[PDB]
């Protein structure tokens, strides 16, 4: 029974740690900023060109 | 790339001066034109072909 509870606790620990450590949502900010910077670059560099 | 773009902006600010090529500035006692020293003093004379 302690092993079954340890199984549920193991799945819980794994899922919780995986969800908490990296949700992949943090990369969206750098992706947006990178995209905006990409637009600014593609504009200004060609303009100066 | 953005750094290169800013460098191109400064290069544009310098490109506003594009009308100046042969342009003469003042260096030492004399004034040189586009990097060519003109005139000669009693101390250090310049070359004839340079003038």
């Amino acid at each position: 029974n302690i092993e079954m509870a340890q199984l549920e606790s193991n799945d819980t620990i794994n899922h919780s740690k995986t969800e908490l450590s990296l949700m992949s949502q943090d990369e969206s900010i750098n992706d947006d900023y990178g995209s905006i910077y990409s637009r600014f670059v593609q504009i200004k560099d060609r303009l100066d060109q | 790339q953005y750094e290169l773009s800013l460098n191109q902006l400064d290069k544009l600010r310098k490109i506003n001066i594009f009308n100046a090529t042969f342009k003469i500035s003042h260096s030492g006692p004399f004034a040189t034109i586009n990097g060519l020293r003109l005139g000669s003093i009693p101390e250090s004379v310049v070359p004839w072909k340079e003038i």
